[PDB]
């Protein structure tokens, strides 16, 4: 009975302020500049682009690379608006649950009705995986589907809810050094895995390649 | 009444975690098997550790989005 | 873990003689510093105000973005390369 | 605006597929409509 | 001319074209 | 009121962090070369030294502007304070 | 937190998307 | 009695996903390895484990869909 | 109170689907480590994931069909 | 009352039959990469395939029949 | 009341069984590729199998006793 | 019901021996494909193949030990 | 009923931080196969078991809050 | 009501330590294959599998430490 951990209870707030100012926000943080030689702040950024387009373009080499200029926007919109939030008390946009059903779903059917325009027949006779067994195209033909609608849903919660889940643990082992008037010696070690934590929760940056990846793949696979 | 039931069924939400906090421990000792054969690690090997980090973290914390709903 | 220890050892010696160093630059420096003073009651006046909180991870997030300046220094060579 | 001709060839060409919000909309509308109807109900 | 000159007076030797031709 | 607030982030740029190139800019983008980061410098201790090429001091401004900002909403819900004041 | 009824942000975030391909749209080749 | 048994439902049926959340595991971290020996992932040797998660990220949500679907 | 247990029973009795996901993603990661060691797709090789994917399948459905007639 | 215990541990005993699930992924699973380097398939590998496969069964369906013994 | 304590001992004690059901499909598994080796298979390599499923198995029925035990 | 608390808790903790099980059916199937390459049988490779078994099952067993003191 | 409710939602929580025990067990366990094909050890390879090991504990002590969140 | 909370408890806070065997196998199951590859045994390989054995059961061992104090 030497080290008795407190806590505190308190309402954790996912409140609701005025949104489309904070939106903007992290498009001002990125100049673009009209010059040839640029003034080394953003040329670390138009660098750090010069990587990962080569990533996004290297697997699809077709003329399927036209969509992908926009899809290097769309990883720097939620790698931003996901690495300001670690800062004392600022507030992300893709914490809640809202835009990102409306990131998902007009980005998905895009790619569904991208070879339904071309192909017509072999986009979801890619349902036909192999050279026909008998005895399972009924336990197929519902399985390969029910993993197909799955995938907008698939999509969107696997980001809005680990994101969330870095800023409790950020609450909760913060606010138990503020409630912790006992004994001193254990402040310390509940502040050192804060400093810890807060290096993990740069794999906010890390949760972006995994959703412009798998946007890569849902869109090589059916295109 | 529900009380008790708000919290067990908070209580056993939680335990759908501890396969991802094995399921990240295949992908870091996978690794070094796959890195002590072939020392070029700055190459897409590594790149593929986190990748598998990360999609096996995205079944791993919305597991505990189920646990909150049920107590909030 | 021997090894250990006395690397902790040697450690613990080197800091200590920094700070002494640290304390007579600071102690030369007495009479002409005229630029902390004049604002270090508006974090003395504020900090009696409202700023307590759980917000001893704003420091932890501001303690890492310390390190990274020391990496910032190798981050010129990446910049200026191109 | 001039936040149209930088991007207008751009957008004839992919928004025949892209600018299908149309689902995203009825999909909102739908939303707006159960939240109303359980605080209706209460 | 200098070293940080122009983006439209480099623009004369080493080209531009339409839409989609840089393939890689 | 548009052109006020606009001619506030071009001179918070060409000075404080910015000032790129476009010839007729050509000597303008060497004023940033020697940067006003040396002017920036002095408000935190001397520790964020690594600004020469990756700029802090251009950067960590905006967004120590926003946080003292969000300070502001959360002031009404986090009261807390007693009749006096603290430590 | 649990949060409710959608009628905002969504709205505000394809206004950013006339933004974020302004920008990007003027970069440059190695 | 309804509601409280609801609460208590969906809280067993949570840990469903706790066999995708490793079993993403291995074959994220059998991928390291099947590309260290051989250089040649651009070929069947990734397509085979995204077909390898598609397949087993089918009854992670699976599971989930009844935890909701005995909720309301 | 029979409606009560007709609730909970189904809310753990899916959580046998749990063993045909961490036991799936073994077997489909057993085909990335074995088929740069020698590339016979085509032959028996898939064919012997199939009937691994299928049978290891089979005993995820039915420990589904429980919790339907347990609860009907 | 009594159907109250009888609904939960027929649903209790059937996250039995998951381990059954586990264990008969890696006899399909390391089939693949036995096979993989030897190819002398028509003799004792599937003769030890069919063996390791009915017998991780009969660890699954023994609690089946416990379980259906619980209802009745 | 009396009767609901017997069948939650019935029901939670069965579940045991299933991990040692996943432990013979590991050591049924390890018999395939131990043999595409080293074809030396009627002498210890195949008897060290039988060595270790008798072995696990008794773990696993030494979980199933206890359920009659506590059951009656 | 003082009696029924007694009976809930031991088939509870039952099944801390289930992965106890599993976890000596790893360490034979090393053996298999251990001794394959190698024949230095009789030698410390099985020696420590029985110190891996009567050490885990030890920890298996201490989880039973505390099944008896929640039954008594 | 009110420490009724809390402490079956706590013990119930810590299931799942020694359900990250089984993923170190091979984060640890397969430095050996990798440090004996090659013996650069003070390189980035036992580097990478602490990115293993204090990554794959941080599932650990990421349920263990949760569940003194739920203490009190 | 005290007494049915407290005996429910540590026979849940139990159910981990399977979590622990079932890795700790692994760690004397991959230095069977470590010393048959390349005898190396009395330098750091045996050495790691002490720490092997020592840590995970530090996972393990505290999570009996759960079930006292919700038993006491």
């Amino acid at each position: 009975n030497e080290n008795l951990f407190a806590s505190f209870i308190a309402p954790t707030m996912m409140g609701l302020p005025i949104v489309t100012l904070i939106i903007m926000f992290p498009s001002l943080l990125f100049p673009t500049p009209k010059r040839l030689i640029n003034n080394r702040t953003i040329s670390i950024q138009q660098w750090l682009i010069q990587l990962t387009s080569k990533q996004m373009m290297a697997i699809h080499n077709q003329k399927g690379q036209t969509w992908s200029l926009m899809l290097m926007s769309l990883i720097m919109f939620i790698g931003s608006t996901n690495i300001l939030g670690l800062l004392p008390h600022s507030f992300t946009p893709t914490t809640q649950l809202s835009m990102n059903l409306g990131m998902a779903i007009p980005l998905w059917s895009a790619t569904v009705f991208t070879g339904f325009r071309y192909k017509t027949k072999t986009s979801l006779a890619h349902f036909l995986p192999q050279g026909t067994p008998a005895l399972l195209i009924p336990m197929l033909v519902i399985i390969e589907t029910i993993s197909l609608f799955i995938q907008p849903v698939a999509l969107a919660v696997r980001l809005t809810a680990n994101i969330t889940a870095g800023h409790l643990l950020i609450h909760l082992i913060g606010g138990a050094t503020l409630a912790l008037l006992n004994i001193n010696t254990m402040t310390a070690f509940i502040t050192f895995t804060i400093l810890i934590l807060l290096t993990i929760l740069e794999f906010a940056v890390a949760l972006i390649q995994a959703y412009v990846f798998t946007l890569l793949v849902s869109l090589y696979l059916h295109d | 009444i529900d009380t008790a039931a708000k919290f067990i069924g908070a209580g056993a939400a939680t335990v759908g975690v501890a396969g991802s906090g094995a399921g990240i421990g295949t992908v870091f000792g996978s690794m070094i098997i796959g890195y002590a054969r072939n020392p070029s690690l700055k190459q897409q090997l590594f790149s593929y550790a986190i990748l598998g980090f990360a999609l096996s973290e995205a079944m791993g914390l919305f597991c505990l989005m189920v646990a909150f709903l049920i107590l909030f | 873990p021997p090894l250990p220890e006395h690397g902790g050892k040697v450690r613990l010696g080197l800091i200590p003689e920094e700070f002494f160093q640290f304390l007579y630059p600071k102690t030369g420096v007495t009479g002409p510093y005229v630029l902390g003073t004049g604002l270090i009651l508006y974090l003395l006046s504020k900090e009696i105000y409202v700023i307590t909180a759980e917000t001893f991870s704003a420091i932890s997030t501001i303690g890492v973005l310390v390190y990274i300046v020391k990496k910032y220094g190798a981050s010129i060579g990446a910049f200026a390369d191109k | 605006q001039f936040q149209f001709t930088g991007i207008k060839k751009y957008f004839n060409s992919y928004t025949l597929t892209g600018r299908m919000n149309c689902v995203l909309a009825t999909y909102g509308g739908i939303a707006l409509l159960v939240l109303y109807f359980k605080l209706r109900s209460k | 001319p200098f070293d940080q000159m122009t983006i439209e007076d480099l623009n004369e030797v080493f080209p531009e074209t339409k839409l989609d031709k840089k393939k890689y | 009121a548009s052109v006020v607030p606009l001619k506030d982030r071009r001179l918070l740029e060409v000075k404080l962090g910015e000032l790129p190139s476009w010839i007729l800019m050509r000597d303008f983008t060497p004023s940033g070369i020697a940067g006003a980061f040396q002017r920036g410098y002095y408000r935190y201790y001397n520790k964020y030294v690594n600004v020469k090429k990756g700029s802090v001091a251009g950067l960590s401004m905006v967004l120590a502007a926003y946080v003292v900002f969000n300070y502001c909403r959360s002031y009404k819900e986090l009261k807390h304070e007693r009749l006096r004041k603290y430590h | 937190d649990t949060s409710t009824w959608f009628i905002t942000i969504t709205s505000m975030i394809m206004t950013l998307f006339i933004l974020f391909q302004l920008k990007i749209s003027n970069y440059s080749y190695p």
